[PDB]
């Protein structure tokens, strides 16, 4: 198990782990897990850690004939409807030659005291598509078993890990409510039909 | 090590709901059938009043 | 763009429009039928006159079918969530309205067939009630036509 | 009571599951997973609005049919010996049907407030659209259930008045008052629904 | 700003205030009416007096309406979660208090109307009991107002 | 620094206090009501004397109202989750204690008014039993106050 | 994009089409059978003429089989969730319409075969009502096709 | 690479294919059983001839078993989710069609075996009805195979 | 590696294979026992013969036991999720097929034991029916084994 990428400002602040980390340019794919987790010379320069804003910049020197830099930008703030600080990975920013490609990250959120884990935090539709864009982009990304904690990181250990994998999803919830209403209607209809009784006698 | 999270499958919602509702429906069907057989009319009403 | 599940709800609407309406009609066609079987032993000549409730129950089913078809012909692959839930609302409207109207028609016809057997003057009276019950289902259909074409 | 037993079993099992699930979520510090905000927000406003319209019409029709058959059975049973009932007591049926009419009207008044968004992000959908969906659902519930109860009540009173009419002609004219009272509830529901969707605007 | 979903609880408050109060009033009117109609054949001169319970049941509906109107007028798309919860509580309080008062009024009115058919002296007594049931709905209204205005 | 949904529970206290109590009171005012009617046919002179149960049931409602109003006056936008839980507990305590007391008062009052028509000496006995039932509701109120004024 | 679970609904379509229809047909074959057994004790000659309700229930089962096979012969591995939802809707419509039609045919056919032992003239009447029930299933089939062959 | 849970649905199919059908068969073999016993007291010579419904019910079980074995042989560690859903649907179809057919066979066989004691001419009629019920199970099996071998 | 919770399912298979079977057997025995009592009051000589149903019920339990033990011997800490599902399916199939066969044997044994007290010629028939019920459990066993060994 390769160790997590641990940015340090007097102590571990941003921990980033991924069973796989692959990136593609013009449909040309490449694996970065070996070049990312466990490498002691990782070009983490450009990272930053506010008290309430984190930027993890992983840079690779010869990638795709240029120095590429993936910046994961998260921010945690106090949400009034609770007393909890909730951190969300706001976006991803791929810097290539004098150029920037932005990816929105959809469902990477959770209490700032808990890391966030999600299988296939990827830009592919087949793999969740949490990295999404409306401007067509030449970049694609796949982080398999992506677990990140930017705030409240104590020591080398990820805190408990909220994850996108839930019991229900908006589509499942809508379908279940529709089916529940229609099951109520069908149960009413079937109860009234089953109450049908036939006469046991006929007039002389 | 590193307290890595449990590798939940991204489709957890789908399989959880599929299994939960399929098995709930199957259990309800089995219960209803077993009640319709257990509470079946004994069929010897022609013999209830002869034995009793 | 739109979620891949957006077409579910509309489809269910269509099916609901067919299912519940049919159930309604079925109940009517059952109850009235029972009543006719009870009436016809003493007053056979009234069988044809007393078949009106069943027909009205059938009409209810037709309404559902209409809406179902109207929704089953409008389901496109990229059906948006707005149209999907409009069709779901139309389906629920027509289906539950037809169910209730079929129950009312069945009960009223089962009573009125026997009543007309006893008192001929009740025949028209029975009809004057049945149509009311029937249009309840119609009202649902109307709203469906308002919804699925909003 | 076999079907009643099935319904009671389902209800008890569901609510015992809910109690245990709430206890587990609260106690294991997993309350943040029980986002009621996420449920109310991700769920499309279109679902709420269309369920509201469908209920506004369907529950009103259900109440109208319930009352119609409740009072029509009595009308056609009494009229075997006093056929005059069929002529005079149709008013009861009329009242029941009136319920359904309100339904469709409110359905229209609700269906006129619908409009697509072209947005999926809750910040993009916005308070206006979410409140429009919730208020259309609530108005549908109000009108549908008020009409259901009003129709059933008017049907019961009409059956009573038809049974009373079969034995004394001069009673219906004085019992119709009850029906009128029973009808008012329907109107009340409609009014409230109109007040709930007065300032509703999707888009 | 406030949450997007805040208005949901206020909407449900208005819906509950009207729906449950309507349920209570409808049950009270139905029970009282089916008692009054059955009495009238024996004691035709009492109907008018016996209409008093129905009126009381009707008043319950009014209470709901009143509170409903309040919640439907003080409910904007951007109300704080606190005010939305207050309106939900007011609606539930008025609706369910009116439901209980309507059940009590139906039972008491039916029984007292039949007793008056059999014992005129009971009339006044019935009224007292009806008031004691009617007041229950009033209590809910009070609380509802206190919650909805706050 | 408190959740904006904290007031929810507190509201569900107030609401509950006025709802459940009302339901309980209603049941009382219902059952006793019927009893009085049933016993008013033969013994009219006992109608006013036999109105004690209803009155006691009414008092139960008042208990709830009191607590409800108290809670409805202790609610605030920034109410802490702790105070909100206290108010929910007080509301449930008073409401369900009043519900149980209303059930007991209804049953005991119906039985007592029916018996006193046959056994005059039972009257005092009934009163005593009713008092005991009333005390149950009172207990709830006490606890509610202790919870609602911490 | 074409999720791994897209086929499930389509499968639950075919099963439904075969299951519910069968259930309906079974009911139609069961209830009617009892009636025939009751009627044939006194009127043996009508036993073969009175099997029409069983034949109509079998036709309902045949509708179910038709739609179930028409769905099972269209379940490709990468079936889009839209097409699988269409197949589920078709299966539900056909199956539950056939279930309602089976209930109607059971009640009507049993009542008609028992009455026809008393009044032969009811036979034609019964048949008409059975047809009005049978078409209900047919309606479902129609909609099912319109959905499945879309 | 396929999901590890994919096999689950598969086995359920098989299990269901052998459970529900079995249940149906049981009901058959139960109900007819009782009827046969009730017939034997008076007309013993009809025992063997009246074992036919039981045999029919037995055949239903065979269907289930067959399909179950099919599924129980088509299960593999890497069974795709699509094939697993297909097997679950085949199991559901065969099991529930056999359940409905077994219920129909039980009811019809009991009624007809009781009747054949009184009217021998009913025997053949009963047989036809049983076949019409039995074919229902056959239909399920057919669909099951179409789904299982797809 | 495999999930730590896999064995769970397999274990339940085993337990189910013994539980439901036992339940089935229990029912069978129970009913047969009752019948034998009612049979012994008048025909003591048939006390030992009329125990055949009980044996045929007991055998069903044995089936379950076999499968249970079989599954209990195939369990391992690192049992693949697919194998665990296979064993759960085998357990459910055997247990619920045995439950259905126990129902059938109980009803058939009760009826046939009571009948044979009056018509000795029915005894052979009873045996046949019992066999036709017992095989149902056997069918489950077969499927279970096919699932368990695989
Ligand atoms: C006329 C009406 C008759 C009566 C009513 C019966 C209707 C039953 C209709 C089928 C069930 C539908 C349930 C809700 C799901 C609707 C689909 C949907 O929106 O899903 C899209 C969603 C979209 O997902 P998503 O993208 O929103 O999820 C987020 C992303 N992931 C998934 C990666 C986390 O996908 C699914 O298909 C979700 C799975 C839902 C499956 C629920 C289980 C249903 C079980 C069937 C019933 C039991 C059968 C066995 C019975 C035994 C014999 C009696
Ligand atoms: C009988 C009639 C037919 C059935 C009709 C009623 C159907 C009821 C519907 C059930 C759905 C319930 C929602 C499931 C999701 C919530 C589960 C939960 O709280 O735990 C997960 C929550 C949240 O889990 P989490 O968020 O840590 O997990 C990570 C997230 N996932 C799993 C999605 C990747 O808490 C736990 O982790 C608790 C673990 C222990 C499980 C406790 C479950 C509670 C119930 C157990 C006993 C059963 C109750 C009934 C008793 C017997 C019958 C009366
Ligand atoms: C009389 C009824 C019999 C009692 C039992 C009723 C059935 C309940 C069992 C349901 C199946 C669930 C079994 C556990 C499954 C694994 C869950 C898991 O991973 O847990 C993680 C959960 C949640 O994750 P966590 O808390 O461990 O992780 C840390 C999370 N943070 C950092 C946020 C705190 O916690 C556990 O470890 C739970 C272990 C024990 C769970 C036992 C089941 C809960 C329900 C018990 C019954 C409740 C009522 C008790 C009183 C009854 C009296 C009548
Ligand atoms: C049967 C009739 C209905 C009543 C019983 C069932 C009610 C609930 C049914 C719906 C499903 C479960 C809802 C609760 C979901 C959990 C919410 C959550 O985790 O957040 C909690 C919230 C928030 O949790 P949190 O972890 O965010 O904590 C707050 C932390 N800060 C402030 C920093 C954000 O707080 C609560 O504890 C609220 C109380 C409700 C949760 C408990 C539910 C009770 C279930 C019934 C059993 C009661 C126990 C006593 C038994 C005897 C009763 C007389
Ligand atoms: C076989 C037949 C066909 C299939 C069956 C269809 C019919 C039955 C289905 C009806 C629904 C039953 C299940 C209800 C579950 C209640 C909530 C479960 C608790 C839970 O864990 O939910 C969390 C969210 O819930 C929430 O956000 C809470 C929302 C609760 C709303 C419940 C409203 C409906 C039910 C009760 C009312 C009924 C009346 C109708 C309104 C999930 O958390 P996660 O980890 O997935 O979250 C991910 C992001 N945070
Ligand atoms: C008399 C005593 C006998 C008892 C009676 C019989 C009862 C026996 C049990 C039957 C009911 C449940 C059977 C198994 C359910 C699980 C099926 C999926 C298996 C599973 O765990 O899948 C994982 C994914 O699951 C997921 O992602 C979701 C899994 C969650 C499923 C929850 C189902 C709810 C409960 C259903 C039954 C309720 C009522 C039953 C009567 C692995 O897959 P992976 O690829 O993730 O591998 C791991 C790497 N991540
Ligand atoms: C109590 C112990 C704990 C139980 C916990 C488990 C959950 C509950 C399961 C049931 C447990 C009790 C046994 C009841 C068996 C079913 C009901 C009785 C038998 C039955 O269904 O047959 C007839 C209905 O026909 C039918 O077979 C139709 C029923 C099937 C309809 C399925 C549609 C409903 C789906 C659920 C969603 C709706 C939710 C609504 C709240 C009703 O018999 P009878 O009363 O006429 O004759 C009197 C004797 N049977
Ligand atoms: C003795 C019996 C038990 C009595 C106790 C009451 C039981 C009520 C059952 C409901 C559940 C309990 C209520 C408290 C838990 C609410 C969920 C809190 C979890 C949480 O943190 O979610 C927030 C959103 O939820 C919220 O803020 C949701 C607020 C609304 C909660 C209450 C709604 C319950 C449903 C009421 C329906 C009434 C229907 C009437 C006909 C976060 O949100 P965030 O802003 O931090 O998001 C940050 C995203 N980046
Ligand atoms: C491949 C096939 C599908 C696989 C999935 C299914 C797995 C198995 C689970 C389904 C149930 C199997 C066991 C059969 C139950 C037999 C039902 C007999 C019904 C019966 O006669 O009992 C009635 C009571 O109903 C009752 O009591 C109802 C039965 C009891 C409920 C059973 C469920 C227990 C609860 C489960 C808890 C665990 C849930 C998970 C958290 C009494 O009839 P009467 O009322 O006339 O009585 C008057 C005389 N006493
Ligand atoms: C991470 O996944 C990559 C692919 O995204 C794996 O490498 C690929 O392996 C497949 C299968 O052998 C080949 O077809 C590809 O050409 C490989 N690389 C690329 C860039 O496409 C890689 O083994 C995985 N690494 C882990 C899990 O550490
Ligand atoms: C370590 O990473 C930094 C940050 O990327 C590299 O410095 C420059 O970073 C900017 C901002 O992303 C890029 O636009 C430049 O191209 C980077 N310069 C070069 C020369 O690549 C820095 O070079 C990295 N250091 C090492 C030793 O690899
Ligand atoms: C930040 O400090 C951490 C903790 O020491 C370093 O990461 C650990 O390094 C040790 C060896 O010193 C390994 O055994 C652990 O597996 C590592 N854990 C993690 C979570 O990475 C890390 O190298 C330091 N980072 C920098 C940029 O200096
Ligand atoms: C035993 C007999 C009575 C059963 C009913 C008759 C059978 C042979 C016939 C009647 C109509 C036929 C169906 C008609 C149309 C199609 C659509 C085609 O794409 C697949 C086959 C399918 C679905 C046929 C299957 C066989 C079928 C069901
Ligand atoms: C039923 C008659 C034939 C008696 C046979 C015994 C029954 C109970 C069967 C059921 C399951 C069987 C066991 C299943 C698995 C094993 C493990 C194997 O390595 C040795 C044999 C052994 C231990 C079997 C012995 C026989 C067994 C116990
Ligand atoms: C009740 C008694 C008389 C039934 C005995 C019949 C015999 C011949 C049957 C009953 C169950 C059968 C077994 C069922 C399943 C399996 C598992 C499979 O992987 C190999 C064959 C095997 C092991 C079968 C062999 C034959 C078998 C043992």
């Amino acid at each position: 198990i390769h160790p997590p990428v641990s940015y340090n400002d007097t102590a571990p602040r941003i921990l980033f782990w991924a069973q796989n980390f692959s990136v593609a340019y013009k449909d040309e794919w490449k694996d970065l897990t070996s070049l990312t987790f466990g490498v002691e010379n990782l070009n983490l320069t450009g990272s930053f850690w506010n008290d309430s804003f984190a930027m993890l910049s992983l840079t690779y020197e010869p990638l795709f004939g240029a120095t590429v830099t993936f910046k994961f930008i998260l921010a945690s703030r106090f949400y009034p409807v609770s007393a909890r600080y909730w951190f969300t990975m706001e976006r991803l920013e791929i810097h290539s030659n004098g150029s920037v490609a932005h990816f929105n990250v959809s469902q990477v959120t959770g209490p700032s005291i808990y890391s966030f884990h999600c299988e296939y935090v990827s830009s592919l539709s087949k793999k969740g598509s949490l990295l999404v864009t409306n401007v067509p982009s030449l970049w694609q990304m796949t982080l398999h078993n992506f677990q990140i904690q930017a705030f409240n990181v104590t020591g080398e250990q990820f805190s408990y890990a909220s994850d996108c994998a839930g019991f229900f999803s908006p589509g499942i919830w809508m379908g279940l409510l529709t089916t529940l209403f229609m099951l109520f209607i069908f149960t009413y209809g079937l109860h009234m039909i089953l109450s049908l009784k036939t006469m046991d006698r006929f007039d002389d | 090590p590193y307290n890595l999270a449990y590798k939940y499958n991204l489709e957890y919602s789908v399989v959880f709901n599929l299994v939960l509702w399929i098995m709930t429906g199957l259990a309800l069907a089995v219960i209803i059938t077993s009640y319709n057989i257990w509470n079946m009319d004994p069929g010897y009403d022609s013999i209830i009043y002869r034995m009793t | 763009n739109n979620p891949e599940y957006s077409s579910f709800f509309g489809v269910m609407g269509a099916s609901s429009a067919m299912v519940f309406s049919a159930m309604g009609a079925a109940y009517g066609t059952a109850k009235s039928g029972t009543g006719i079987a009870a009436m016809s032993v003493m007053r056979p000549e009234l069988i044809m006159k007393s078949i009106i409730p069943v027909v009205m129950a059938g009409i209810i089913a037709i309404y559902g079918l209409v809406v179902a078809v109207l929704i089953a012909n409008s389901l496109t692959d990229g059906i948006t969530l707005y149209r999907s839930f409009l069709q779901l609302g139309a389906g629920l409207s027509v289906g539950l309205s037809g169910l209730a109207a079929g129950f009312a028609i069945g009960i009223v016809g089962d009573a009125g067939v026997r009543g007309t057997a006893q008192q001929p003057r009740l025949f028209v009276g029975m009809i004057l009630i049945l149509i009311f019950a029937e249009v309840l289902g119609l009202y649902g259909l109307i709203v469906a036509l308002i919804l699925s074409t909003k | 009571t076999g079907l009643e037993l099935l319904y009671l079993g389902i209800f008890v099992a569901f609510w015992a599951c809910m109690i245990v699930v709430g206890i587990c979520y609260t106690i294991f510090d997993l309350g943040f997973r029980f986002d009621v905000a996420w449920f109310l927000t991700e769920t499309s406003p279109f679902m709420w609005s269309n369920l509201g319209i469908g209920l506004a019409i369907s529950l009103s029709v259900v109440g109208a049919a319930w009352g119609i058959y409740i009072t029509g059975s009595s009308i056609i049973g009494g009229g075997v010996k006093a056929p005059r009932i069929k002529t005079k007591n149709l008013v009861s049926i009329i009242f029941c049907e009136a319920v359904a009419i309100y339904g469709i009207i409110m359905a229209i008044v609700i269906s006129n407030m619908a409009e697509p968004f072209s947005a999926t992000d809750p910040k993009a959908i916005g308070h206006r659209n979410y409140h429009a969906g919730y208020s259309m659902f609530g108005a549908g519930l109000t009108v549908g259930l008020s009409n259901l109860f009003c129709g059933v009540c008017v049907g019961i009173v009409g059956s009573g008045a038809a049974l009373a009419d079969a034995q004394n002609p001069s009673l219906f004219v004085k019992i119709l008052i009850v029906e009128i009272f029973g009808s008012a509830i329907g109107l009340f529901g409609v009014i409230v629904a109109i007040l709930q969707t007065s300032r509703v605007k999707m888009g």
